[PDB]
């Protein structure tokens, strides 16, 4: 359940609240689990887009095409002098 | 400088002591922090060499333990022990800001909405300063955040997963098709 | 046939301790001597004992299909327990579990055969645990219907139908949940907790696909269209 | 006739129903190909960066050029299938 | 039953080169033959065919007959020869079916279990694939009526399968082939889309005249309930169908971004390369 509040999923792992927020925001840090807690209302919420795929294409295309041009800097400014 | 104590001492290596200082002032940058932690506690040749040295061995530990009260006290002993040490001089000016994104970035991941005043809790004293502190670094571009007050509401945010994913393309490209537009319209004439 | 009764043996050792499963299939092969019965009792209690630990076996696919099989015969619908049990199982929907108390608790005073409260009540911890495990397998129908048409729900409507405490729902939804049958989202302190949906890609497959699956009998809207109005038409 | 009789495989079985069973589908399950398109964008554009580079320390043309050349432009074309059809919704789901 | 049928062109030929057999000698009513099918499954496929002289009264409407001589002894032939091929059924050119049609298909059910009647078109017009396919089934009705037959459609698709594809392939000698990605899927987009305009346009012109003038009825052994299929989705937003047009933006951005892409990739290597070719082969030469 990805909306849940912080301390009935603490009485399911049975343990405090206090070392339940900042163990499972310690698991938001290693990235393994996604979602956020909410500190105000004691709620925790799961939510996620994962794929990234395109902007690595996009970006392996266009950041090593800048090198591409720098390669056509030598023979096109080369015919100048 | 992963082999750490393999490399024992040499006279081309000079100071045994200060190559592991050398080494234990790099890894808290770029290396993240459970592998920080993986390298300096899990590591059982390094940990003795580093804790021979309290002053950097408390700035690890203390990173970890996440206190704020005495950071920029053994960020004053590594950044004293920066000044005096040759070819850090250019380098510290962002490593500094560096280490204060890298210890923000442990204090606004806790919670979406976090309440100032649970970090007020214990700080010593953070109610006022961690508004101005927090700020002046958001404005310089360390940890770009949008903090609410009298809300009592600190929202971090912000993932930037819509501009900055689409934005490589027109950014790159925009240099890009630049600089294929010089080549295009000098030749030929 | 003795091999045969060797399986009225063998029930006790699949019945006894943790598998409510095993007694799926060979309860139905003990069946198998009260056909070449020649016998009355023994062949009634065989019957109803058959019939009534569908509640035992936790919910599968395959546990459809079994009550499929035994369903439509001559001999079954004699008994009102049955019709029952069938009909909780058909359509769903809700009734009230007191009046499931009412129909299962008139079952120790019911009959001619007790081998059915002798096996599920005969004993009082394992009836206990047939207790605890048909409260389980109510709040579980009612969530299995619940869950589909979820979209969203509240905690104390929950509370309500289910008939049971807040606490108590929670405690259902979350072994229900480690279950991973149904995928719920539960917070209590607002009230509005809600089940599924997908969790999908979702931009490709359900927006797209399911659309054009529609577009599909839009485009055969015609073909079928003019079909069976020419149907009509020839023979009057 | 008989020409547009064979025509009906490349063109459509009615002139109507293999199109409006483009229809059907429609990107549907055709984006899993355009997964398979856009993994065929990255495995083949990645070793199409390394292609000009290479240009430039042999000095030039191998002859070449490899061909790597065209292809997903038929899938934009697609494209034209994915803008086109669906902006027929406007007009299905309207009146 | 039968589901869908495969015509061959070679089939529909076989009926229509019969069309120019008694059409040179005329006159009136169209022309019948016996129909060869394959069926390997469900799917019904057809290979070669005959045709028979049949004639029918105008009087006496209801009068028909055809050659079973010709039908046995050639079948004798056409299966001797081909041991694969046997009668499906019958066929005709119609182009709309008198009522007389159902017991041809009556008379040659003692030689298949189920005769399916294949309507055919010699002279294309509208409103797309030619022909037509009916196959014989007691319907029954509804309204408990007695059995009568109406002859459900079957969908008819053409196909070939290698040397038939070579013949036809060669033939055509008109259009482009195909061509993919360009010109196909826009001229299908104004054929299917046009042809679906005034499909339903005389199909609901047919819906209306049929109320006005041929009552009874024919109103309503499905009208009220297929015209209330076409109520069944008007079908607008709010709301969800709002989430979807965005959503449907936001699936357009993928594929326009590596249009993008493409622009730049192709843009590079095309432009780079040909400027160098065209610098070199300009200052080398002059």
């Amino acid at each position: 359940f990805s909306r849940v509040q912080i301390e009935h999923i603490s009485s399911l792992i049975k343990l405090s609240k206090a070392d339940v927020e900042r163990k499972l925001s310690q698991m938001i840090l290693d990235k393994k689990f996604h979602g956020i807690l909410d500190q105000g209302e004691g709620v925790l919420i799961i939510f996620d887009e994962p794929p990234v795929d395109k902007t690595y294409e996009a970006a392996l295309e266009t950041i090593q095409n800048m090198s591409k041009v720098v390669d056509s800097l030598y023979n096109k400014a080369k015919k100048l002098t | 400088f992963l082999d750490t104590v393999s490399t024992f001492t040499s006279y081309e290596l000079m100071d045994y002591k200060t190559f592991v200082t050398y080494t234990v002032y790099v890894s808290m940058i770029a290396l993240e922090r459970p592998d920080l932690r993986e390298k300096v506690i899990k590591g059982a040749e390094i940990l003795e060499v580093l804790h021979s040295l309290p002053a950097v061995r408390q700035y690890l530990f203390s990173l970890y333990e996440c206190r704020y009260s005495v950071f920029f006290q053994s960020l004053a002993v590594v950044e004293q022990e920066m000044k005096k040490d040759w070819l850090f001089a250019p380098h510290y000016r962002y490593y500094v800001r560096e280490m204060r994104i890298h210890a923000y970035s442990q204090l606004l991941e806790s919670y979406r909405s976090l309440t100032l005043g649970y970090m007020a809790e214990a700080f010593g004293v953070g109610v006022e300063f961690i508004d101005q502190e927090l700020s002046r670094f958001i404005a310089a571009g360390r940890l770009h955040c949008k903090i609410d007050k009298v809300n009592e509401i600190v929202e971090t945010n912000r993932p930037d997963s819509k501009n900055w994913q689409y934005q490589e393309t027109i950014k790159k490209g925009d240099l890009l098709l630049n600089r294929v537009q010089k080549l295009s319209r000098v030749i030929n004439m | 046939k003795l091999k045969l009764k060797y399986y009225n043996l063998m029930i006790q050792l699949d019945q006894h301790e943790g598998s409510y499963l095993s007694i799926c299939k060979h309860y139905r092969a003990i069946y198998d001597t009260p056909c070449i019965q020649a016998e009355s009792e023994k062949w009634q209690q065989a019957l109803k004992s058959v019939v009534l630990y569908v509640i035992l076996a936790p919910f599968d696919n395959e546990q459809s299909d079994l009550v499929h099989r035994i369903s439509g015969d001559k001999k079954l619908e004699e008994i009102p327990k049955y019709k029952d049990l069938l009909k909780l199982f058909t359509t769903m929907e809700l009734m009230r579990w007191s009046t499931l108390v009412e129909d299962y608790g008139m079952e120790l005073r019911k009959g001619s055969l007790e081998s059915p409260a002798t096996d599920v009540f005969g004993s009082t911890e394992e009836g206990e645990k047939r207790w605890k495990d048909l409260k389980n397998r109510v709040v579980e129908h009612n969530i299995r219907i619940m869950a589909k048409y979820y979209t969203r729900i509240t905690m104390k409507r929950m509370a309500q139908l289910l008939d049971l405490s807040v606490d108590e729902s929670e405690a259902f939804l979350s072994n229900l949940v480690v279950n991973k049958t149904i995928f719920a989202k539960v917070d209590r302190l607002a009230g509005i907790i809600n089940f599924q949906r997908p969790k999908d890609p979702n931009n490709l497959l359900n927006d797209w696909s399911q659309k054009l699956n529609s577009l599909m009998s839009l485009v055969n809207k015609t073909t079928h269209l003019i079909a069976k109005e020419e149907m009509i038409h020839n023979l009057q | 006739m008989l020409l547009n009789l064979h025509k009906k495989s490349w063109m459509e079985g009615l002139t109507l129903q293999d199109y409006s069973e483009h229809c059907k589908h429609n990107e549907s399950v055709v984006k899993e190909m355009l997964e398979l398109a856009k993994n065929y964008n990255k495995a083949v554009e990645e070793e199409d960066k390394m292609t000009p580079e290479q240009l430039a320390i042999k000095n030039v043309g191998k002859q070449d050029p490899k061909r790597h050349l065209e292809e997903h432009v038929d899938v934009l074309m697609t494209s034209n299938i994915v803008q086109c059809l669906a902006a027929m919704l406007d007009t299905v789901v309207f009146k | 039953a039968v589901q869908k049928v495969v015509v061959h062109p070679l089939v529909l030929l076989s009926v229509v080169d019969h069309f120019n057999r008694i059409g040179k000698v005329g006159n009136q009513k169209r022309v019948v033959g016996v129909l060869l099918g394959s069926w390997q499954k469900k799917v019904l496929d057809v290979s070669n065919s005959f045709a028979v002289p049949f004639d029918e009264d105008d009087k006496d409407d209801s009068v028909w007959f055809l050659d079973h001589d010709y039908l046995e002894n050639m079948y004798g032939m056409f299966k001797k020869v081909n041991a694969r091929e046997r009668i499906v059924g019958w066929y005709h050119t119609g182009p709309k079916l008198h009522k007389n049609d159902i017991a041809i298909n009556e008379l040659m059910k003692r030689y298949c279990p189920n005769s399916v009647l294949v309507i055919i078109d010699v002279k294309p017009k509208d409103l797309g694939l030619p022909t037509e396919a009916y196959i014989s089934v007691e319907e029954v009705h509804d309204d408990g009526t007695p059995t009568s037959k109406t002859f459900e459609h079957v969908t008819s698709e053409i196909g070939a399968e290698e040397a038939e594809e070579v013949g036809v392939e060669h033939l055509l000698r008109d259009i482009k082939d195909t061509t993919v990605g360009t010109l196909s899927q826009r001229i299908t987009n104004q054929v299917h889309g046009l042809k679906g305009l005034n499909s339903k346009l005389l199909d609901i012109r047919s819906y209306l005249e049929k109320v006005a003038t041929g009552k009874l009825p024919i109103n309503h052994q499905i009208i009220y309930q297929l015209q209330d299929v076409f109520n069944l989705l008007p079908d607008v937003s709010l709301q969800e169908f709002v989430k979807a047009f965005y959503l449907k933006t936001n699936d357009q951005m993928v594929v326009v971004y590596l249009a993008s892409l493409i622009r730049s990739v192709v843009a590079l290597h095309n432009l780079i390369n040909n400027k160098i070719a065209n610098r070199d082969a300009e200052k080398k030469e002059g």
